[PDB]
RNA sequence: CCAACUUCUUAGAGGGACAAGUGGCGUUCAGCCACCCGAGAUUGAGCAAUAACAGGUCUGUGAUGCCCUUAGAUGUCCGGGGCUGCACGCGCGCUACACUGACUGGCUCAGCGUGUGCCUACCCUACGCCGGCAGGCGCGGGUAACCCGUUGAACCCCAUUCGUGAUGGGGAUCGGGGAUUGCAAUUAUUCCCCAUGAACGAGGAAUUCCCAGUAAGUGCGGGUCAUAAGCUUGCGUUGAUUAAG
């Protein structure tokens, strides 16, 4: 019936709408995708080549949630532990500008919108068509 | 101007006590000093020696 | 670990020696009594005298104890 | 030679025993009559009136 | 009735030593759906009897620092396992369970902090909660030391050694070396 | 629409160790969900049987007529699990001692009272402070003599 | 998809001195180069429009050569300038990726350079020393006798 | 210690410092003898400026 | 003397500047919460500041 | 006591579509070791013997993928 | 008043547990061992006697005796260097020896606390825009349950790659470059990038600490702090194997 984005799996809601912005190739993707290495506490470049649609795909599912998310909230949330050689490990911040480009590349998308504050929101025309996409892949758990 | 936080207000108050405590310990140790006490209010404060020979003070 | 210090034992053999009159074998009322009673400086000791007035009562309602 | 590994329930334990705490007396009944009782120890803690099967019946017992 | 990880029911199991029903807790009173619980289980003694045997299965499992706390990380090791354990035979996985529970608990050890005459001298018997603390730390030890530079995952290296000490073949490390336990208890009798 | 039955309903917490969470239950038809989520959808999915395990031995047709939802607060990953497990569990024995019979209550108490207690009672134990000459608590720092 | 294999196979390849081994693949064969390290490799194979999955002893030469080609030059392949080992070098001002014997050759040059105006870093290579600064009275022992 | 030498002992001092907080719709001309109640030497009282 | 350069390392961040507020030591000396008092008689008045201990 | 092969011969893989759907127990681990193969064509190939329909999938977690024979009569 | 209330949160008061109740033991003494009820049937720490030690500290102190030195001064300031030098020996510790793992990506959970200064310059950081990264600017907020901050912490969970190979384990050593703090970075402050890729396969004699939210894993925050934690002092998280002698 009624099946919003709450009461879906949300590992595979990410596999879903990445594919969906894969697709509909309408995403403004930076020239210097392949070689970013993702946040410096980590040694390897990402392993899937289009990681740049499912991190879009996660940035605008978490800001779903969280209203008023900016680049140095998105950086807390996909910062993870740096393990610093010989001394002991620690969290440190996610990449600034992977955050900053895939949030002005969604508002190109029109499905982010700023705030009487600062942050971001995500417009009802974002909202409305992610809400399509998890009636779909709720639709296909079953298909 | 501008004032200070909490946690720094009460530290200074008490490092305010303990300095004329220490003074007031040197000069009136002859004199039967035997301690004091503050009261601070947004006018004139008040300071009360306990002096043994208020005499001599 | 249960075992009585002298001050609970001895404060609560003067209540019993001196206000049998008024006590029970129930340890809540004997907890009020005391409580009213005696001049007790905190909760844990009141009711840690209570407990052994409680205890000689079903002992000295048996026979003569140092009564 | 060829003994039956035989099982018993033990009566009242008779304390530690062996010289650091590890080893309790036990005194076994086996099983069958409640005649036939040796005391025995085992290592391990015990809870009295349980059932332990002793691999060779009769040996010794902790005397000097 | 409670099927333990969503199947294989705890009825059909019967243990089969009458020395141990007191210490092995598969029963319907001690019968849950997955082993993972708030324990309290050694704050008063021989209440380590009536936690039941797959969770302390799973509690012996996580051992070396680097997996010691990760409860949530070997509750899957014995679920992956059971699976694994009722492929190669057709049974229920309890019952082979407390099948090596009965045989690699042993029966005889020593004791003696003098003159060692092996190690210990004094040959002892056994309480039957040593024989089941001895029968989970065996079957997770060689579970571990058979698989730690090899190919083979924990999970079938812990079920294809414990249905090898179910049926007793001294192929087991819980087997082949409960016995030098009981040889060196006959050796210093 | 508040035509029938104003405020029907309590709300009941259960913690573990920071990890509180309150069910708040209404009258309705057969709802079960946390923080906005189904008790199916939940994050660590090894600890299914134990977070829908009042609804297992208890019944899910028989026990329909609730429409519990909770928040969560603090803790960690299994401790917010165990906070769930506690309140669900202890909402609908606060339910029926408010709006139906004991006699259900104590119906239902007999279930989660004979399987292990802590469905129904607040686990005490809790941080337990470090002291100053070791690395955690009771530990110790490596004495050396030579 | 390699259900069995196709028709050639190299045991060992070829590539500028050193013979990468056949049964890795290709984004950790090419480690085995002095001078191609475990995020450079990757780097060069996404620009040679290659797929990541295939092994070592497959790729045709024309795949062999063109990522033996990317790598030798990669400041016109749109590699950025700071991803190269020779930033802004000590003899020429320019910015390469050494590769070779030639890396060697680069790395001891720079050593014999200290060791001939006798900076401080080059008396510590022509003694046995730490360099960046580390203590000695305790650790590093087993490189002295 | 005041020097290095012990058996590394350490004391917890520590400060708890409480603090409330009171509304009132009063004119406010008569804070000032709300004020003049009491010297009460252990308290910090402070009145807010009256325009909201 | 030349007053130039008499006092002319300059006195500014480091533990050169920071000293204690009663006692005039330059080491050991506790900088929160503007204490800037010395270790070791800090806790002459500790009682006096307020700080009672656990008891 | 050392290196195995990847990329199949012939003769191991007439050998692997001949008996390796039919005993019970199937898991990349068992036949890197009982073949001669490393895995991770353990992992490759069984994942298209369940493409095929030779056998049945049961668990499938990321630690441990576990197949086994298929229904017989 | 274009709503009520305190469950959750924060306190304040008061309550509550006493071995009370029930068996069993014991001189039917002190008490002990079991249960039932209950949140709890020993929470954890602080203070802590008498008498001492030739224990440590005059380098913490305008606590101080005595001796020494006092202008070519052991006072004090400025500049440079040193306390980091290394055939070796010992003690705390950190990271490891992998597949119960490392990757790469998804996914979801905290608590203790700290913040702009009288001298004293410099604080915590939202957001926006430049940068591949550390970072740089513009623009706010916060003297704090008002802002950072619903502190989106790691481990763990889910998929991907890797396959027992000193390997994608381990990351020492070392070259070149890039930023920040500063009066100044050389004998590398720290951080970033690329490359280099050493021992190390679970450790002899011996030895340490610990019995429940404990050990251990795992991060976070105070202290030091212009720049800075492999240390220390606290905090939460995951959570036990053995024992009641
Ligand atoms: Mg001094
Ligand atoms: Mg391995």
């Amino acid at each position: 019936p009624g099946v919003t984005v709450k009461d879906v799996n949300q590992q595979e809601f990410v596999r879903a709408l990445a594919a969906f912005l894969k697709k509909s190739g309408k995403l403004k993707v930076p020239e210097w995708v392949d070689t970013v290495k993702l946040a410096k506490h980590k040694e390897l470049a990402p392993y899937d080549e289009n990681w740049f649609y499912t991190r879009a795909a996660s940035t605008a599912r978490h800001l779903y949630l969280r209203g008023g998310a900016g680049v140095g909230s998105m950086t807390k949330i996909y910062g993870g532990r740096q393990r610093n050689g010989v001394m002991p490990s620690h969290f440190s911040r996610g990449s600034k500008s992977v955050a900053r480009r895939v949030l002005q590349a969604l508002e190109g998308l029109k499905m982010v919108e700023k705030d009487q504050d600062g942050g971001r929101k995500l417009t009802p025309q974002g909202q409305r068509d992610l809400d399509r996409i998890a009636g779909q892949v709720a639709a296909a758990n079953k298909k | 101007a501008v004032q200070i936080s909490k946690k720094r207000k009460f530290v200074a108050d008490g490092i305010f006590k303990a300095e004329l405590n220490e003074f007031l310990t040197r000069e009136l140790a002859e004199d039967g000093y035997s301690g004091v006490e503050v009261r601070v209010t947004p006018t004139r404060t008040e300071i009360i020696i306990l002096a043994t020979r208020t005499q001599n003070v | 670990g249960r075992v009585r210090t002298k001050t609970v034992k001895k404060a609560a053999r003067v209540i019993i020696e001196k206000y049998y009159t008024r006590l029970g074998n129930d340890f809540h009322t004997n907890k009020r009594v005391c409580e009213e009673i005696a001049i007790i400086p905190s909760k844990k000791l009141r009711n840690k005298i209570a407990g052994y007035v409680t205890h000689l009562m079903k002992r000295i309602q048996r026979g003569p104890v140092r009564g | 030679r060829v003994q039956p590994i035989k099982l018993a329930r033990v009566t009242k334990v008779l304390g530690r025993t062996g010289s650091q705490g590890q080893c309790t007396q036990v005194r076994v009944e086996f099983m069958d009559d409640t005649s036939r009782s040796i005391i025995r120890n085992v290592k391990g803690p015990v809870r009295e009136g349980d059932v332990l099967t002793l691999l060779e019946s009769e040996r010794e017992a902790r005397r000097l | 009735d409670i099927k333990l990880f969503g199947k294989w029911s705890t009825d059909d199991v019967q243990i089969n030593d009458i020395s141990l029903q007191d210490y092995i807790a598969v029963k319907e009173k001690y019968a849950k759906y997955l082993p993972h619980s708030a324990g309290r289980y050694a704050a008063k003694r021989f209440r380590k009897a009536q936690c039941p045997i797959v969770e302390r299965l799973t509690n012996s499992m996580m051992m070396h620092g680097r997996n010691n706390g990760k409860k949530l990380m070997t509750v899957r090791i014995v679920k992956h396992a059971f699976e694994i354990i009722h492929l190669l035979t057709g049974e229920n996985p309890l019952q082979v369970l407390v099948n090596a529970i009965i045989n690699s608990g042993p029966r005889e050890d020593s004791t003696r902090i003098g003159r060692a005459g092996t190690v210990r001298r004094q040959a002892v018997d056994v309480s039957p909660l040593r024989r089941v603390n001895q029968a989970i730390w065996l079957l997770c030890t060689g579970a571990r030391e058979a698989a730690f530079r090899n190919i083979k995952t924990i999970a079938e290296c812990l079920a294809d050694e414990l249905i090898n000490a179910a049926k007793g073949s001294s192929n087991s490390y819980a087997i082949k070396k409960k016995d030098e336990l009981e040889r060196v208890a006959k050796s210093n009798r | 629409m508040p035509s029938k039955g104003p405020l029907q309903s309590v709300q009941v917490f259960g913690r573990k160790k920071t990890a509180t969470a309150v069910a708040h239950c209404k009258r309705g038809n057969g709802l079960i969900k946390v923080n906005g989520r189904p008790l199916e959808m939940i994050e660590p999915r090894t600890l299914q049987y134990k977070l829908l395990e009042p609804v297992l031995l208890l019944g899910k047709e028989r026990f329909a007529g609730v429409d519990i939802r909770v928040r969560v607060k603090g803790g960690g990953h299994v401790a917010q699990i165990y906070a769930i497990r506690q309140s669900i569990s202890k909402a609908l024995v606060a339910y029926y001692q408010k709006y139906v019979d004991e006699a259900s209550k104590k119906e239902i108490k007999d279930i989660l009272i004979q399987y292990d207690r802590t469905l129904l009672v607040a686990d005490p134990r809790r941080c337990e402070s470090k002291k100053f000459g070791g690395p955690g608590a009771r530990a110790r720092y490596q004495k050396s003599y030579r | 998809m390699s259900l069995v294999i196709p028709e050639k196979f190299q045991h060992i390849l070829r590539v500028l001195n050193t013979n990468i081994d056949g049964r890795r693949k290709i984004a950790f064969a090419i480690t085995a180069i002095k001078g191609v390290g475990r995020r450079y490799a990757h780097v060069v194979l996404r620009k040679a429009d290659i797929d990541l999955t295939k092994r070592a002893g497959e790729l045709t030469e024309d795949e062999v050569e063109r990522v033996i080609t990317i790598m030798q030059n990669p400041r016109q392949y749109k590699i950025p300038d700071w991803f190269l080992n020779r930033q802004k070098d000590v003899k020429d001002g320019k910015y390469s990726q050494v590769l070779a014997n030639g890396l060697d050759n680069k790395l001891r040059e720079d050593l014999e350079r200290l060791k001939k105006i006798r900076a401080h870093r080059g008396l510590r290579h022509f003694w046995g020393l730490r360099v960046r600064g580390q203590h000695t009275k305790t650790t590093g022992r087993r490189g002295r006798t | 210690t005041p020097c290095g030498e012990g058996s590394k002992t350490w004391d917890r001092f520590q400060m708890r410092i409480h603090k409330r907080l009171i509304d009132l719709h009063s004119p406010s001309e008569i804070v000032k003898q709300i004020t003049s109640i009491s010297i009460e030497p252990g308290v910090e009282v402070e009145v807010t400026i009256a325009d909201a | 003397g030349h007053q130039q350069l008499y006092w002319s390392h300059p006195r500014k961040f480091g533990q050169g500047s920071r000293s204690c507020r009663v006692c005039s030591n330059r080491h050991g000396l506790i900088r929160k919460y503007g204490l800037n008092m010395c270790r070791q008689c800090f806790r002459q008045y500790a009682k006096d500041i307020g700080f009672i201990k656990l008891d | 006591k050392l290196n195995n092969l990847v990329l199949f011969d012939k003769a191991t893989y007439d050998k692997l579509c001949k008996e390796v759907p039919n005993y019970k127990l199937i898991t990349p681990a068992v036949v890197s070791e009982r073949l001669k193969i490393r895995g991770s064509l353990a992992r490759a190939a069984l994942q298209e013997l369940l493409s095929k329909g030779l056998i049945k999938l049961v668990s499938k977690h990321r630690a441990q993928v576990i197949y086994t024979r298929n229904t017989k009569g």
